[PDB]
């Protein structure tokens, strides 16, 4: 159907009417989303189908068609963009400045910015418009707000 | 049956709304994917 690069939204018709599940990245006609969106399970665009081709539960990320092709990463200093796509809402470019997830196995980006579950999957990209990393996969803070990791793959 | 929907373009918009703090918290990654807090 449509492999235009680009954010789409990732629906399904098997609960109460179109809900969206989350958001994905399409680039070099591979689809790239958080595992806990699709649950490995193959997608529609338009007439074709998309068949997973690489996934991680402990990563949470999935890729479609293709190995996965995002390797820019957070350069540890500058401010970034959410391109958060919320379910029935226009795609809407957030500008923020991320904080850090401290963990025993090294330190990761984080962005402290809450947005419907549905909005997992959406890009979180650099000053070039590359993306670094998705944006779905995190923890809840004191105030019950949602912080969440900015969340890279590895393009072999 | 899961199904896509183009939502638009990555590019990096200037003059976008500039919200969200920074904080530095310890965390812990399960087997299952699910990041906890540690304090
Ligand atoms: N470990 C993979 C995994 C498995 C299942 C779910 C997730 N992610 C989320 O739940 C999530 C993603 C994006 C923004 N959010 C905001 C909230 C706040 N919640 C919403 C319902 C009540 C409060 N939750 C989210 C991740």
């Amino acid at each position: 159907g449509e492999t235009t690069d680009g954010v789409y939204r990732v629906m399904t018709r098997r609960l109460l009417g179109s809900t969206q599940v989350g958001v994905g990245v399409m680039q070099e006609g591979v689809f790239h989303t958080m595992w806990h969106v699709t649950k490995g399970a193959a997608l529609r665009s338009g007439e074709g189908r998309l068949d997973p081709y690489w996934g991680d539960v402990k990563q949470d990320l999935v890729s479609y068609c293709g190995p996965w092709k995002l390797d820019a990463a957070w350069d540890g200093l500058s401010e970034v963009q959410l391109l958060a796509v919320p379910p029935g809402e226009r795609a809407k470019n957030i500008q923020t400045l991320p904080g850090i997830f401290k963990t025993k196995d090294g330190d990761i980006g984080a962005v402290a910015l809450d947005y419907p579950a549905g909005t997992s999957g959406s890009p979180i990209l650099d000053k070039c418009g590359r993306v670094i990393g998705l944006y779905g996969n995190g923890v809840v803070i004191k105030n019950g707000s949602y912080v969440s990791a900015i969340t890279q793959g590895k393009r072999e | 049956d899961m199904y896509i929907e183009r939502a638009g373009d990555i590019t990096w918009e200037k003059d976008a709304e500039v919200t969200g703090n920074s904080p530095r918290l310890d965390v812990a990654l399960d087997e299952s994917g699910d990041f906890s807090l540690v304090e």
